[PDB]
């Protein structure tokens, strides 16, 4: 019965590389691709290089999902110098690398109730560790944190899910991003023109090659379709409590006994 | 195997109902508005479009019939294209596509790509190794397309492309290929003799465009092994027997030619404009995003001018060999006339970010770095301003002031860690922190 | 094989290290200010110590054809001197040039004033600098040089000239809370005026702290750096504990004559380097009974047993020698029985700690 | 199953990881500025290191030249807002001349910081590139535990000698990976009664008071030095005072 699989994205970094990148200079996507939310699935049910190859891409990508931006994180550069040779020599190689820092993502993957019900049961159980598709990233929040559920469209899924606030007074988005794999609607009809092209269909895996798809973008609106949450904690240490009191009654009799 | 460009599958294109496929070259010809460029590597896609520019050029001079928009293209392109099938050939016996006079120099087929890492002065390299692993035939065309484009120094004893050291590319981009071939039409009287014949007689200079920008500066030959391959572990799509290696040498480009290239961009004393993406933070640079701004002020004065429709920029940086990073953007415009001080202070927005950044936090020193720390907030202010990037361009609603206030957050939350005391003077100077932002400078 | 310094010295009101300003230098730990002598300043105080005149070999200098002129009473060679070292990778007088003061007077005399070629002569001299690094002050701080490889000629080759330090000297952080203090200052006028009035005002800028001091020393760095001659080696930690313990940071020690004396000096023998700067995250506060070297030996004790009884290796036992003057101040008030040899004399402390190296005494090493 | 490791830090004013531009390395993080310590500066201080050196072992730990290895390490974010500091140096010319100052009369950069570091091990992939060998697995993340514990990142060190031991450590052997960075989305403010240490462990404990309201730990300090909760409540299974013996306790656990 529930047909929508929802994975949730947060870490301290995330970093979720575009098409332009694996030369030295190795930037990032301002929302999880494709291929990264498919790697990570992956690792949870946890198949090989090869077996993702052997007819399990397929079955995962005819999902049209959507990615659900709660908070825009900032692009960190991180001044990375591999060691090259430390057969060896003195060379260092030079890199800078993109990470997105303090954004948090819902990813809704929307397919037929079996393939949800052990995506789901493939998250709870990661046989591989799992992180924010760069190993050096691992996730803040559980990635099964949500409950899978039915839904018709993506947009009815990504609206459902509520937007957790991690402290009491924080400012929130007022306007929500959401970016969906182009539904065609039906037979023929040809690409709107705000469709934008993104190589981010994982066809093979080692080494990788990537396939177009056609990307669209809605606004969501909070307050009355996206709902924040409680806060379910405290933020604050404050260790414990001295100054007791002279007039409870529960004093008194202590004091007395103590007599 | 025999191998022709007209019937094997080598272009990478999306269709646009969303079935991505890899087709021929008349599939691509005279379908011309279902489908879109979608090639992986930026540099790739603009050398494709380049070589279909240059084939309708030909088409054109041979029948005399333009592009009308919103309609595909006129079918008389077919034939022509089609009677030549030796022509636009890798083998058989005769004229070969791009290749040329015998040879003896062997080089391996991975300094042909140019994403992928060649045989430095190492070993290892990003998981590659040569004579091992090669490309398809559709990477092995779509890296000699790369040639008469983005052919770079080969240590200042290797002469470069014919465009110089690659430059800045600009060009006009629509939804459609036919939208693509027609806002980028515009021909010259003289054509010129493209490589695609056999070997171009040089005569005299000022070639004109198609020979200009279908200039080889490399061979190909490749010797072919007794079978091949059996599973590719190259490219990426498992593929039958692949190439090895090559044969490449050079062609010394000789003086003169005044010539300019149709998408190239020229500084003032005629240079070309280069990509300023280096990883390399140096004491005169101030690494922050792809650099859009840059080749603006020559673009929009001379080649090209203000014009509806869309600007499709690629930048190869380099530096002699040190090939840096691969970047595309695309920039709206109408065309609603050219400031030109403003436009040209836009053009180098590189000496304002490194301004800024080498002002220290109290001091008059020059040689200093300054403020470490606005170096990584820069970026992501850079990347926020470059989304609007049309409209910093054309100046409707969006300036130098506008988009720089957009640093403001970022400079309070550093102001916050470099001075972290709850003190009167440390929140002064935050204060004054919080007001710095990069002043225009006239060159 | 590491040798662990970790002393705690109250200053009076000083400036011993000053910014660009001409503020005491602070640092924040533990979230909060704590005043901080630099590293460098220790290393130089140290090199320039009383107990390191028959140490001494190192000279940091850009002016060395000044020293190789100097060795010559009627040879003036200057011009030619600066050429050669031009030639050989400096580029002006230079840049900064450390090596053996010996090694340079003697070695460039008889290399560089000699009548014979030119760049072969350039590459002689870079050897003589490259090879110049049996010195034990270069030994501890170290040095690497790398020469303008624009105006160094295509013929003049440099060999390895990186020396790894076998010293490492943490910043000496406050155990409270930084107290920056304002002290106004005139300059009366010596002659008298119609209007009374001071040559100049000023504010100086001056801080009274409890410092922890760090200092490491790798025994087999330090032998191998100064090769085999293990009885400098021995020399050269014996000089070292000698100045540390009594030299004082040369700052306006001329209006601030704060040359206090260390009140605890833990000398631990152990393969890893421990900080205990962590003892003092929680800011030493002042209260009615003991006092701030009291209360710091204090935490410093219940930081070391939290250690011992933590981070512990049966197979390498933690020792220490535990400094106090005549036993003014122990270590282990309540509990912490850990010092097994609480030492009341410095020249005690040296041959104990030497003892333990090996086979040294203090007499005997002297003569290196 | 995943052992969970979560240490924190609290190093010296120093310069551990530089940039470019010699700065200490910066995070983003809680709405405010971090001090951090890139992943692979951490991996290469614990590899190549006589303390950690004393099919093959630390290769499966971490991977060389479809390795996947078992353990790898978060960036050190800061529990608090980055403080970085500018130190300013001379070089004496150490001989007499008319002038003064001879050196790069420069600016170095440095930050105290205390680092929330993760670790994370797979124990099945780990036996699995180990052929089976599980008891050298358990002795290789044993010496991990030895290592991490008392190695420091190897960076500017001799001019800033900051050798601390971490005054906390939470093991885990939950079911899926979770940073607890989500507990200090607070930067630490620091009151007069409390240390940062004992302010940030407690915002550890706090955070991991919650989640099994809405698996075990084993919680490392001292000599009990910082104990994880300050009362009775059952939030850490067994307070362990000394390292050896948390080590001991892992393993047993393990096998
Ligand atoms: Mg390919």
């Amino acid at each position: 019965p529930p047909n929508t699989l929802f994975l949730r994205l947060e870490g301290a970094l995330q970093s979720w590389g575009s098409n332009e990148a694996k030369f030295a200079l190795r930037r990032t996507a301002d929302a999880p691709t494709k291929s990264g939310v498919l790697g990570l699935l992956c690792a949870a049910m946890g198949i090989g290089r090869a077996e993702a190859a052997d007819s399990w891409l397929p079955k995962l990508a005819n999902l049209r999902m959507g990615v659900r931006i709660d908070r825009p994180g900032i692009r960190w550069w991180d001044f990375h110098t591999v060691g090259a040779g430390q057969k060896t020599r003195a060379e260092t190689l030079l890199s800078r690398r993109e990470y997105l820092a303090d954004a948090s993502f819902l990813v809704a993957l929307q397919g037929e109730p079996e393939l949800v019900a052990k995506l789901s049961a493939a998250l709870a159980k990661p046989v591989w560790a799992i992180y924010l598709g760069r190993k050096s990233c691992p996730p803040s929040r559980p990635v099964c944190e949500h409950p899978p559920g039915f839904y018709n469209t993506l947009e009815e899924a990504l609206s459902a899910v509520p937007l957790q606030k991690r402290w009491h007074n924080e400012p929130l988005p007022q306007i929500l991003p959401c970016v969906m794999d182009w539904i065609p609607g039906y037979d023929g009809e040809h690409a709107p023109d705000d469709a934008e092209i993104h190589y981010d269909l994982p066809v093979s895996f080692q080494p990788p090659r990537h396939l177009p798809r056609f990307v669209i973008r809605r606004e969501l609106v909070v307050g009355e379709d996206v709902q924040v949450s409680r806060e379910t904690g405290t933020s604050v240490w404050r260790p414990k409590g001295t100054r007791a009191d002279y007039n409870n009654s529960e004093y008194k009799k202590v004091r007395a006994e103590r007599l | 195997v025999m191998y022709n460009l007209l019937c094997d599958n080598w272009v990478n294109v999306v269709y646009l109902s969303g079935k991505p496929d890899r087709i021929s070259l008349v599939q691509t010809l005279k379908d011309a508005h279902c489908l879109q460029l979608a090639y992986s590597n930026p540099m790739d896609r603009f050398t494709v479009f380049r070589f279909l520019l240059a084939l309708g050029y030909w088409c054109f001079a041979n029948t005399n019939v333009e592009p009308e928009p919103d309609k595909p293209l006129p079918v008389s392109w077919i034939p022509w294209l089609e009677e030549n099938k030796e022509y636009f050939e890798l083998f058989g016996d005769g004229k070969r596509f791009f290749q040329a006079d015998p040879s003896s120099r062997i080089r391996a087929i991975t300094d042909l790509i140019h994403e992928i890492p060649t045989a430095h002065n190492l070993c290892h390299f990003k998981h590659v190794t040569d004579y091992i692993d090669g490309l398809c035939e559709a990477c092995c065309i779509k890296g000699l397309l790369r040639l008469p484009v983005f052919t770079t120094v080969g240590g200042r004893g290797i002469g470069a492309g014919i465009n110089n050291t690659p430059p800045f590319y600009l060009l006009w981009h629509a939804n459609d290929l036919a939208g693509m071939l027609a806002q980028n039409w515009q021909p010259w009287d003289n054509m010129g003799i493209p490589a695609w014949l056999g070997s171009f007689q040089k005569e005299s200079r000022e070639v004109g465009l198609l020979a200009g920008m279908t200039w080889l500066p490399r061979k190909v030959y490749l010797h072919d092994p007794v079978p091949g391959q059996a599973a590719c572990c190259s490219c990426g799509l498992p593929s039958e027997a692949l190439v090895y290696s090559c044969s490449i040498e050079v062609e010394p480009v000789p003086k003169g030619l005044e010539w300019k290239d149709p998408h190239g961009v020229y500084t003032d004393q005629g240079k070309s404009l280069q990509s300023k993406i280096k990883l390399m933070s140096n004491d005169r640079y101030t690494f922050a995003d792809r650099d859009w701004y840059s080749p603006l002020f020559s673009y929009l004065h001379a080649e090209g001018n203000s014009r509806q429709g869309k600007l499709w920029l690629v930048g190869f940086a380099s530096d002699k060999a040190k090939s840096i990073d691969i970047w595309d953007k695309i920039i709206e415009l109408e065309g609603t006339d050219t400031n030109d001080e403003l436009l040209a202070q836009l053009a180098n927005r590189a000496t304002a970010l490194n301004a800024m950044r080498k002002k220290p936090l109290r001091g008059d020193f020059k040689k200093s770095v300054g403020t470490p720390q606005i170096a990584d907030i820069i970026p992501h202010a850079e990347n926020r301003i470059a989304i609007n990037a049309g409209k910093m361009t054309e100046n409707r609603g969006y300036s130098w002031q506008d988009a720089d206030t957009e640093y403001g957050e970022l400079l309070t939350k550093v102001a916050y860690s470099l001075e972290p005391a709850q003190t009167v003077d440390a929140r002064l100077k935050r204060g004054n922190f919080i007001s710095r932002k990069p002043w225009p400078i006239i060159p | 094989m590491l040798i662990e310094i970790h002393m705690i010295q109250n200053h009076s009101p000083a400036n011993l290290n000053r910014d660009d300003l001409g503020a005491p230098k602070t640092c924040y730990f533990g979230g909060v200010l704590r005043s901080r002598i630099s590293s460098q300043c220790i290393k130089r105080s140290i090199r320039t110590s009383n107990d390191f005149k028959a140490l001494l070999g190192g000279v940091r200098t850009r002016r060395l054809a000044d020293l190789i002129q100097q060795e010559a009473g009627e040879t003036e060679c200057w011009k030619k001197a600066q050429e050669i070292l031009n030639k050989c990778g400096f580029k002006n007088t230079k840049m900064l040039v450390f090596m053996s003061k010996d090694k340079i007077k003697d070695l460039a005399r008889i290399v560089l004033d000699n009548s014979l070629g030119l760049t072969e002569a350039a590459q002689q001299v870079a050897n003589v600098i490259a090879q110049a690094t049996l010195a034990p002050d270069i030994a501890l701080c170290g040095r690497m040089l790398e020469p303008n490889d624009k105006d160094k000629d295509k013929k003049v080759k440099w060999s390895n000239t990186t020396v790894e330090a076998a010293l490492q000297v943490a910043h000496a952080i406050s155990t409270h809370i930084a107290r920056p203090e304002i002290d106004y200052f005139v300059a009366a006028d010596d002659v008298p005026g119609e209007d009374a009035g001071a040559g100049h005002i000023g504010e100086s800028m001056f801080a009274s702290a409890c410092f922890y001091k760090y200092f490491s020393i790798d025994w087999e760095q330090l032998v191998k750096n100064l090769k085999g001659d293990t009885n400098l080696a021995a020399h050269t930690v014996g000089a070292f504990l000698l100045a540390a313990a009594k030299t004082n940071p040369s700052g306006k020690q001329n209006s601030f004559a704060a040359h206090n004396y260390p009140d605890g000096i833990l000398v631990e023998f152990k393969n890893s380097p421990i900080s205990y700067a962590n003892a003092f995250v929680r800011p030493v506060s002042v209260v009615k009974e003991s006092d701030l070297v009291e209360q710091s030996i204090g935490q410093l004790s219940n930081y070391v047993n939290d250690i011992r009884l933590g981070y512990y290796d049966e197979q390498s036992p933690v020792i220490g020698f535990w400094f106090s003057p005549n036993n003014r101040y122990p270590l282990g008030y309540k509990h912490s029985k850990l010092a097994s040899r609480n030492i009341g004399n410095l020249n005690e402390l040296v041959g104990a700690v030497l003892d333990y190296i090996g086979g040294f005494k203090w007499e005997e090493v002297q003569k290196s």
